[PDB]
């Protein structure tokens, strides 16, 4: 004569904690994780076109290092440096190396285009036992070192126009002797300078004499700097001594380019998101492998994880 | 929730039940049953993936940035680049974590919601015909066979057609 | 909504009705009508402009700050610029999807329960005097006329002036 | 015998789709649009001082370029620099050009007080065909040429004390000749040298020579140099050749001034918000127009447009 | 809030009652009383307690940052430093803002609710037995002492003992 | 025959207001303050291990300035430099002070370790009547002035090998001379230079002659430099004249060592969190003491309130 109808909703035997505004943990039907925390440990080479430097940095790469000649006008969306790169050439610093660096990562090639510069009344291609190439001696293939040509140094005076609709990269460096007897004996000068300039820009290097610590079997160094030269522009090199001459320039791009540290193996696979520990998927919209990112990638947060409830309340049954 | 119905007046769920998330219960004179209604179990559904597409929406690309690691002690430039990306962690971390807070909240009482909508539409259905346990359960004061309830859980429910029957046995048997 | 009251139990909206928010549409001897009611209507406008205020209220003056294009590639400090500002402009667009969101959600819920408000008010006055429809409707069992009606609008309905009427409308006619 | 009293809401026959935490779109009645997307396209000179740079940088003001000469002892809120300024005097460089710039258009004016500096032994007011001033040569007005006076160049060795209770600016400078010739010829001296000090800081410059390429007719080069005094310090020059003098000093202001890149015209308006494409109105919470911006504006985000519902859901009627 | 209940149907609070949050008060045939009811008390101060846990928890430590005062004008990494610190300190302030807003307006919300989840527990253990004035009490038609009142409060109310009393005053009387 | 039966909540005679989505103050029963706005005035001496610099700055009690020499070998969790700290010894500048301030604070000890240096053919430890140590002239502790030796002043060459696990910090420094005739009275040569270097760094400065304000008495100067020699690696220092030697180095740490400018008291008492102003108990997550903390901090922002709502809306009694 009557009838009972009950309303209910499901349970689950064992349900997932979540945090809430109220709550710390509470149990719910279903979670999903939303911080993405493993890696593969290898780095997918698509669909970033991804350089290893091996044991070349992009610097020695950049300068021509013997060992690094395989790089000659590379190009990449991703170079990696290796922690077991090496220098192996002529002893050398560049003052702002972070800044050569990141915007010759961000350029993302190392196209080099040979120019026909004159350097009248000196000896050229000088090279070092410091910077052998193959069985004797060499030097950074991109740099000319300049050397008296008998019994004078000249004021070198040189000029390149940028003829061109882009901007062009010239790497350039100067000697620094470690007695005024190799001073001399190369430069004939008892004091070198190297001025670089465009018309916006001028840069005036003298060199430092004196010993430092033996690299390679030597105690003198060469200093690394750079003149970025627009379309329209000129470049003036102006020398009595102590010139590491350019030998042309390095084309400059804009994009998407840039380098990363780490160790991690290349394998083919495809995966849209970077991290030196490994490529990583972008499914979820943290994670917490690493800060370091390269393309699509999660969000870097300290957590470990985050589950977002796709359930309602878990409240499971009495039992008998 | 903020509703009350489910963890409330409801007293615990059903395990079990593979159908649908919200449903009914019953036993009349040819017997008990369970059955999923699957209408609120999908408006349910339908919100919570509204909510998880926002959210595992649209990782934005980055290319090239600043360093995050040093080798060498430098001093002011490096602490500046340091405390720009330390002061960015700890924004989108507190970021991630409101968010899930915010979300899961919402999600129990937006369940508890459908799960009380449910209960007052079936209320509605049965008008003077039943009156409420107070546990999630009607007493249909009426002879309900098994087409009587699935024309309660399909919406075609009349009451007109037991109301007579109903209000005697309600307002009356001993007085 | 939550409240499961607009978009719900109530079909579909009234179009035309420019006079409030919330209203009434009735049908009695003397035929039908329509009418707004004020009082939930000036509740769920006073919480939007409240919320609205708090929104487009007071925007930050910054004056000099940190050059945000270059004309020349520098490196270094120009990438720690850019970091910077990108991070920044992240953050902030993050923030106004969230409150945009969140806003919104709450808006319709908000609206949907000044409905449902108004809903049991209307409810309550009628007593053992009306029925419910399932559909925003009430069946008021005694004859109701304009006055009538608009003393359940106006909120001085007197359920016991027509209580032995409709009880005997309800309970009976048939049984 | 019976009545129905039915409860409802109203719709309107055309809704706006706004996002919601379930929603991407959903039909309210209202909404409102909360991310300025347009300008004007115009300046407004109110409420904020906006001086129109012209054809000069604030660079070119300060030192006194002459076609900049109207600039003179100008102040602002808001500095404008146009795409089609240029320099038409000697062709110089400022190493740390942006903080230069930074700290005069944050100080706001371009106030200068002459001072009674002595340059004992030396010919005062040089000038150059490069920087014309009228007819004939002229220089820098804020800046004094000295070269040799007959067949030396003296030790300059000058002191000017900040008895003021304010910071002074003050703009110097050092030449770097093209040949050695013009070195010795200008300051007899084979290499010169420029120490400007106070109490607590130091700087020594030292010219470089070198052709550069040919500006205005000239291949040598002026750089400039910066010292803010404080009350109470002392102003010091030292320099045996090369010397760029300074003519005075430029008062120091802290404030709400700053320099903007815009082409945009100024218009006569009222405008609290300024963004390089124009000005644009506040009464919104946020912006798309530019990251860039001045004064009480909306904060700039990448959406163009974020809707606020400001009514109820849209349930349209039947239809019969 | 959006149930309605507090500053609702619920004219207004009791002044006085210390011993919870949410209570009764009762007019019989033995006189009048008050009483709290401890189970909504504590389930509207737990969530409270809990929201507050969650904000006043785990401060991060910060030790060498960046400086953020500076004697001497510098120019572009002075200005860095300062726009980095001023744009941090903007997101915080919006995010102190932003929470303090949720979190009231949630916590108005919830103990509005649990208002509501004690009535309408009230209202289903009194079945036919009583009937709703529209002010947050209950006309219980049948003669109710202070132990049958305490049962109602204790929950352990058997509406069956009361029904045809209670039915015959409400339906009847007078028709 | 009936009984009435209400419920009802609870009502306070004084509720808070407070802020909401919909409402700018909105009565409570109760609220909570989450911005700390208030300091002690006094900084606690517990947790953090506080050293006060009393009147000198963490670079003269690194240098050596003869009143700093208490703070030899002090080790600290935060130095407190003191508005009234002031320098008494050879007036000098730190080209880069706030790096090497800066690295120094956060490595967190002032641990030297003397070194064997031999400076063969130069008289050592000069001294100035500038820096007084007593009742006679003195210099900076962990300094070694070198003037020449007779008629000569050789071209000092001296290595320094890292053996040990730990990277050092090397102090030195550069002497800039008034007048030439000061220049060869101590160093001979009419020119000096310092090379310092290590084999990935390597540093040269020469001396800058001229006169600069009176600064105790003296018009020359020191300019003070860093080389931090990481384990395996080798200084070098090269110099023909105005070397101002180091006598050893400095141990470097890693941890959570900071400097802050206040001139607030130190306490006995315990707090976590220490500002400027003194010390602030960190039970809230927010406040607006000062924007420069160090610790287990609440968060700053701009706010001096915000109340959290702990109770329901406050809706009281009728009256009557
Ligand atoms: C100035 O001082 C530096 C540092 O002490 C001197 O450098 C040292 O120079 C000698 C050669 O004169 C180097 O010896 C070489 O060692 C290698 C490696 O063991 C060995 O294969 C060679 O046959 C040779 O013996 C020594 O390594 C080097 N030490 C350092 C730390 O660089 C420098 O010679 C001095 N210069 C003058 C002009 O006095
Ligand atoms: C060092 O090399 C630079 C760069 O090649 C030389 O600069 C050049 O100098 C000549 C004058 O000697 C400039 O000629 C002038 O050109 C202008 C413009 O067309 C013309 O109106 C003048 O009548 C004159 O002919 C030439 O423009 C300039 N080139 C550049 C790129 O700056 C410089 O002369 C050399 N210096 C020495 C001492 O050899
Ligand atoms: C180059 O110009 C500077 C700046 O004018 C000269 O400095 C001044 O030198 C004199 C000493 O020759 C200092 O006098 C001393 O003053 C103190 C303090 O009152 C007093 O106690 C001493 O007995 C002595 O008279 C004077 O203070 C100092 N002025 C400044 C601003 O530093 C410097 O002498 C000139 N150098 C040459 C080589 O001409
Ligand atoms: C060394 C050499 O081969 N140089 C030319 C280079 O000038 C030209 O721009 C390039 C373009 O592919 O082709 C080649
Ligand atoms: C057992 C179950 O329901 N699993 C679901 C899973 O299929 C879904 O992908 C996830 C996200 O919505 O939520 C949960
Ligand atoms: C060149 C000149 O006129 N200089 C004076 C200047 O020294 C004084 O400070 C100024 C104040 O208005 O008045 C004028
Ligand atoms: C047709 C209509 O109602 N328009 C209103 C408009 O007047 C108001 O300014 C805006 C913001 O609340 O919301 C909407
Ligand atoms: C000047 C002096 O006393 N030096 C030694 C130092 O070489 C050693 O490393 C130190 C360790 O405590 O003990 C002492
Ligand atoms: C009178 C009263 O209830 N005061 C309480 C207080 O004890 C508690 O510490 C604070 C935070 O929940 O909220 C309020
Ligand atoms: C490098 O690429 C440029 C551009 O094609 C070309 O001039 C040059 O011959 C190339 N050199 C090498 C070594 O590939
Ligand atoms: C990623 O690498 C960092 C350091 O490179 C390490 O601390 C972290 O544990 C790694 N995380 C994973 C998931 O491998
Ligand atoms: C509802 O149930 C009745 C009885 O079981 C059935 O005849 C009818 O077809 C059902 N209606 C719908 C719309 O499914
Ligand atoms: C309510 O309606 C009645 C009947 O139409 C009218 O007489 C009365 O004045 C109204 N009350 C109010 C408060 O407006
Ligand atoms: C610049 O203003 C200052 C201060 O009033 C004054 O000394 C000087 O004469 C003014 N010079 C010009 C060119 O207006
Ligand atoms: C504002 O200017 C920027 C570049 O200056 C341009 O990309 C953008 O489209 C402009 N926006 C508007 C609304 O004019
Ligand atoms: C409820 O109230 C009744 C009557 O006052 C009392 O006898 C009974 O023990 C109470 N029940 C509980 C569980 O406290
Ligand atoms: C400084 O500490 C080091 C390490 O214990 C020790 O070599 C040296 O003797 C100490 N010097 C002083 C002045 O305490
Ligand atoms: C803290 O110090 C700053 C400046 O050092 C001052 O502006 C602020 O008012 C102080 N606040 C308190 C609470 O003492």
């Amino acid at each position: 004569s009557t009838a009972t109808l009950c309303l209910g909703h499901h349970a689950v035997p064992n349900g997932t904690l979540v945090k809430t505004i109220t709550d710390d943990q509470i149990e719910v039907t279903n979670a999903t994780e939303l911080v993405q925390s493993s890696s593969t440990g290898k780095i997918c080479n698509n669909p970033h076109r991804i350089l290893d430097g091996i044991d070349c940095t992009l610097i020695d790469a950049l300068l021509g290092d013997p060992h690094c000649d395989v790089f000659q006008n590379e190009t990449w969306d991703l170079f990696v440096e290796r922690s077991k790169a090496f220098s192996n050439c002529y002893p050398y610093d560049v003052p702002d190396y972070a800044s050569l660096r990141s915007l010759v990562a961000s350029s993302g090639t190392l196209e080099f285009i040979t120019e026909g510069f004159t350097w009248t009344g000196v000896i050229q291609n000088g090279g070092s036992n410091a910077c052998k190439r193959g069985p004797g001696s060499g030097f950074f293939s991109r740099l000319n070192w300049l050397t008296k040509s008998g019994s004078t140094y000249p004021v070198l005076n040189v000029t390149m126009p940028n003829n061109d609709n882009f901007d062009k990269l010239y790497i350039w460096g100067i000697h620094h002797p470690s007695t005024n007897q190799e001073q001399t004996s190369l430069y004939v000068q008892a004091s070198g300078r190297v001025t670089v300039s465009t018309r916006r820009s001028q840069q005036t290097i003298i060199p430092n004499i004196g010993s430092r610590p033996w690299v390679r079997g030597l105690s003198s160094r060469i200093s690394i700097y750079w003149t970025i030269v627009k379309p329209g522009d000129v470049l003036v090199i102006n020398s009595n001594g102590n010139l590491i001459a350019p030998r042309g320039y390095f084309k400059m791009r804009t994009g998407k380019s840039s380098i990363m540290r780490s160790d991690a193996p290349i394998d083919t696979c495809i995966s849209e998101c970077i991290t030196p520990n490994g490529s990583i998927p972008n499914d979820k919209p943290f994670q917490n492998v690493n800060k370091i990112t390269y393309g699509a990638c999660p969000k870097y947060v300290k957590q470990n994880t985050l589950k977002l409830a796709t359930g309602m309340r878990n409240v499971p049954e009495k039992q008998t | 929730g903020l509703f009350g119905a489910i963890a409330g007046f409801i007293e615990n769920g059903w395990e079990g039940m593979i159908d649908g998330w919200y449903g009914f219960r019953h036993q009349n004179s040819e017997g008990t049953g369970q059955a999923a209604d699957l209408k609120s179990t999908q408006a349910a559904i339908d919100q919570i993936n509204g909510k998880l597409n926002r959210v595992i929406e649209k990782t934005n690309e980055k290319f090239h940035q600043i360093e995050k690691e040093f080798s060498e002690v430098e001093g002011r430039i490096q602490d500046l680049e340091k405390y720009v990306e330390d002061t960015k962690i700890d924004l989108w971390s507190y970021n991630a974590e409101l968010l899930v807070a915010l979300e899961n909240q919402h999600t129990i009482d937006l369940t508890d919601s459908e799960m009380n909508k449910l209960f007052e539409k079936t209320r509605r259905q049965l008008r003077e015909n039943a009156e409420e346990m107070g546990n999630g359960c009607f007493k249909i004061y009426h002879k309900c066979d098994n087409a009587c309830i699935e024309s309660i859980r399909n919406g075609t429910y009349d009451h007109d057609v037991y109301r007579d029957e109903a209000l005697n046995n309600r307002f009356q048997i001993k007085g």
